[PDB]
């Protein structure tokens, strides 16, 4: 049985470097040669206690691309009892929940049934990091010795926190953090990079570092996080247009977990650097790889 | 004073009653002698040094003697455990641990002026000053 | 063709004793040897006019475990017209509805398409009774000469009304009713038991009869049904803790149709008597058996 | 044992710790000696028979001696008070007392097999078996 | 100063017999000779934390009929803090709240400002009882030696509980309770009547006692309280039509706290016995009397 | 006519020092000797486009305490047209609105009818600052040479921004700012204090400066503004308990614009330092003074 057979996938912090490469290798193999019957006769629960249409469609398409059946819901009884019941029905549970730690709690009541965390509040969203890693590896050919810029709401973007920690398991990466002072990268992340001797630097605009960047990871800057007028005075620092890419490396890719509002102008879409829609399409293979490794003994 | 059992001595003021409540030590049926202003005496019960270590966050400078046949057959002291379960409450109001039939659990990390306590569920880390305040 | 082929399943009162044993035998056979392709190329409508996530996930998992396709909805046009249209689409209709008699009405407009009642208001919920019967038969080895206690809201629990009437089709059963005077077992049920010479008795607490009980069937006591303070003064009579089971028979099982609030304390969950989650898992096989018998000519 | 103060003796099993928690008796700063399996000794603090009466619902058969100059200057016993404040919780979930900065308060009424406790706020009456259960 | 000057009006159980007669005498005097400037320069808060348009319009009309100004609202911060703030604004607080005991709690934070309970959950609604008493006294000439029938939901009708306890402070009254067994008069009320030697009896229909009745007090039988079908089988016992009044005493009055659905048919409205709308109009004078006594030192 | 007769009251920044003292002197005079008929025959519109029960009750009580009539609403057509219509009805407009600048816009369409800003989004709320100033002047005897500490969310608390700017019009005041780094006093306020040579300093906890403080102004720290866990790790820096006041000056007052959640523990309420409820009661006189000066030619 493969190292991830019947394992719960709760947090990126639980995934070793070998685990990461195993998922990424399986994702590449399933992309090259689909296996539409690998999970025939499996029934998977798609439990979206917190609705997320974009996440659910991606996960459920992944299940169907492997031949599994899907039951589920979007949106009293304790979560423990709900899992105690559903884990008697299905072969795996994919769940998104508004409370942090909900997926971890589910593992303590699901018995032999594996739990895949599709997002638990502001905690973890492992398959988003895995599809980001898979997209970086696919476009750059590696996950080491890269120049990665990350732009926007770094303070509350749990997506960049997870991607930073995952990329920190590979060598020679250099990071550029471009955020307003009120939404800066948290100190615990900077401490982690210092403990490992990983180079990082702060920059107030993307043009300072555009020439060296391999990956430009743009994030949602929700207007909630600041004043409506506080937004407008800083927002130019963190919005991307096509003219900003005049000196970009030929291999650079713009990434964005989506949805975008206006942090990426639509004239970026037609440049060869735009890769956020290809990134979204890669979620199918990263989530396929997770379901395949967890529910099938032998490797793909 | 006591025949066979366990003793906890040199508990800071306003902590002996806390140890009795938080660790449910008076939920036995054999003798217990307690003196405040604090010291606590129990007869005939195991105390693993896991459990003595659980006193470190509250009574760091204290001792525990395993007593059998009126004799001191040991003198262990608490030092910081790796994990602290059941007794602490996660200060994250959105943590799943609050409405659910699970035991609280925190990882322990010593710092300069602080203990860092990381919740098993929400994976958020807090100062021990924050966790013990509510 | 088996006796239930192409039959509507509307009310437990319509099910003969042979019908009950047929469903239960099929459920046991499908549990021992699954048939994941028995209903391939069938399309089943999951019509939840009244939403019930816990009921729907169980029913839809049953459909998928037999290989059927599922279309459906949760939550103007008459119900007759809706069935007149949907019955041109699908091979069977599973429906839950807020109005009593809705499933019976559907049979008069569905043509050759069978209707399975997943709950019609405060009337019938046949598959809940069938999974209860199947769980009792599985844990006790029989459905006759049992001591069955039923606790809580017996007045409005249509679930215990149906289970009592079903168990009354088997011999030598003895019943214990433990309910507050305001929520007592209705007289029409007691009359039915008297006409058949079936022994029953009232008890104000579970400890009176704990030593003789084979099945302890706990029910929801919704706070709606009484005052919030009327609740508190009687609720101890009808809540179960682990210490209450000190003199229970080794074979006794605690059942509960779920969800529980606090009628069953969580320290009961770890005792060998707790069987409400296993009971819920048995709904898959009872509902599989119904779909198999209704949609497949030959027996399993 | 003790110089001047108060003593509470013949407390039923599994009630001495309850009296310490519910009445916050260890929130003083002078000596306290406690023995379980229960008896409790405090030095230098008043106890009105209002407060001794508040022990009736928990330790009905018990005694309280006012001690001064190493001498027994009294021996009072608890009998049912008219009102019980602060310690009980109203079992009515819709009672205003639950989310608000007020002290709980119940009127006491003896019955055949029961104590009737009537909440000051919601004016609902409950058995003492119901109130002490949660 | 009159005995009720600056007093809180929280519960009927707090009102002595002299208090009751004082309110009723003041109500009669204000009805005979209005004093539209008695409370000029007073500002009264109409605090309906739980909305009740019918109660609020009556209370606010009472305030205006005495010349007071009105501020208020219909429908986080503790109730204690809200009262701590509002009691610095106004001269009196009239409040309706969904939680029992809310008015009592308000008195502990309102300082010198009196609180008038317009309804606190299922606890007290003193001005409804006071207008009922005032209407009985006005139509019958007294509150003693009366035959009072009370029909409908006696179990959950806190309005009849309060009226019974108030009438029990006067001598020689005889009560008839007509309710379904599931909604009978609670035992604590019957105990209270037994302790005082007050005669009462149960009757399954109004026609048994119609000939002796001085006051027929009809109540709301909400369909919530029973099944929709449980309702229909008992509801005839507790609905009043004009033909039911063929042998009624000339002085009998039909009362109802309102709203009625169909417990009183509209053909009763035109008989001289119908007095529920006159009863509602009397709420103006009972609530005027309370505000006058509480806010004005000298009697009317 | 007094200097504020028929003037709009939109922003504290529009109020000169003489204006501030005029309002405060009038408020003191109306408190000492009420004039309940000063505004008889005036009709004032209470326009709460954004609902605020606590603000509205205070404003409307002020109107009634002066004898004015009140029409209004709480919660398509342009705001300009609404004011164009309402200003033909009434003698003054008191308005609260979710958009910044709404009160200023109203003045350009209200003709001769004065507009009083009860809050326009995150911009201005002048009567809150005026009641704060009035409370400080009343308890301290002056508005100059005071030690003022301000605690909590200083970044988004527009209430402390306004109070700081108003107090900066008086001499010799010294400020202490106690806020988390993510919610610090904005730089434009600190610049303003530097231009005027006003002394200020930052402090991470209240105990550093407790001994010197004349006014302790506590603010709402809404959980929205940070993470739920970010809150918990900093919240102790900015919560007040009674034991914190052990070395406070005898004359110090704790202020809070309300509502409080738990930034001020209830054991502070009984100390002589607690003055937030008295502060709220002073809003009546500050708002009376504004209406009197705007609608009445001659001074009080
Ligand atoms: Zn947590
Ligand atoms: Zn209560």
């Amino acid at each position: 049985a493969n190292p991830l057979y019947q394992k719960h996938i709760i947090s990126i912090n639980d995934l070793s470097r070998d685990d990461l490469n195993l998922v990424l290798a399986t994702a590449a193999k399933l992309k090259a040669n689909p296996q539409p019957e690998l999970l025939k006769h499996k029934v998977i629960a798609s439990c979206f206690f917190e609705a997320s249409t974009r996440t659910r469609l991606s996960f459920e398409t992944s299940m169907h691309r492997l031949g599994a059946s899907v039951v589920g819901f979007s949106d009293g009884e304790t979560l423990a009892d709900t899992i105690s019941v559903i884990s008697t029905y299905v072969d795996a549970i994919v769940m998104r929940h508004p409370q942090e730690g909900a997926a971890r709690l589910a593992t303590e009541f699901s018995g032999n049934v594996p739990v895949l965390n599709a997002g638990d509040g502001s905690n973890q969203h492992p398959t988003q990091t895995l599809l980001d890693l898979f997209t970086i590896q696919e476009t750059q050919g590696r996950l080491d010795n890269l120049h990665v810029a990350m732009v926007g709401d770094l303070k509350y973007g749990r997506t960049v926190h997870s991607l930073t920690q995952a990329l920190a398991k590979f060598d020679g990466n250099r990071f550029y953090f471009i955020a307003p002072d009120a939404l800066a990268m948290p100190q615990y992340i900077l401490d982690m990079l210092d403990e490992k001797g990983i180079a990082w630097s702060l920059h107030s605009s993307i043009e300072e570092v555009m020439a060296e960047v391999d990956i430009l990871y743009m994030t949602r800057v929700q207007k909630e996080r600041l004043d409506p007028s506080e937004y407008a005075n800083v927002k130019a620092q963190f919005v991307l247009r096509a003219s900003d890419l005049h000196n970009a490396k030929a291999n650079m890719k713009v990434l964005h977990p989506l949805p975008r509002v206006d942090e990426i102008a639509t004239d970026v879409d037609k440049t060869p650097h735009a890769w956020y829609f290809q990134q979204a399409g890669n979620g199918i293979f990263a989530r396929q790889a997770l379901l395949a490794l967890v529910l099938n003994r032998d490797l793909v | 004073a006591i025949k066979r059992g366990t003793v906890i001595d040199h508990i800071p003021a306003q902590i002996g009653f806390k140890l009795l409540s938080l660790f449910k030590l008076t939920e036995t049926d054999q003798r217990i002698t307690i003196g405040l202003n604090d010291l606590i005496k129990i007869e005939n019960t195991f105390l693993s040094e896991d459990q003595v270590d659980q006193l470190a966050l509250y009574a760091p400078q204290a001792t525990v003697n395993r007593i059998d046949n009126y004799e001191v057959v040991g003198k262990s002291r608490p030092s910081l455990p790796e994990r602290i379960d059941n007794v602490l409450v996660c200060p994250n109001s959105n943590c799943i641990s609050h409405a659910e039939p699970v035991s609280s659990s925190f990882a322990v990390r010593k710092r300069a002026n602080d203990i860092a306590l990381k919740c098993k569920y929400c994976e958020k880390e807090f100062s021990h000053n924050v966790v013990l305040a509510n």
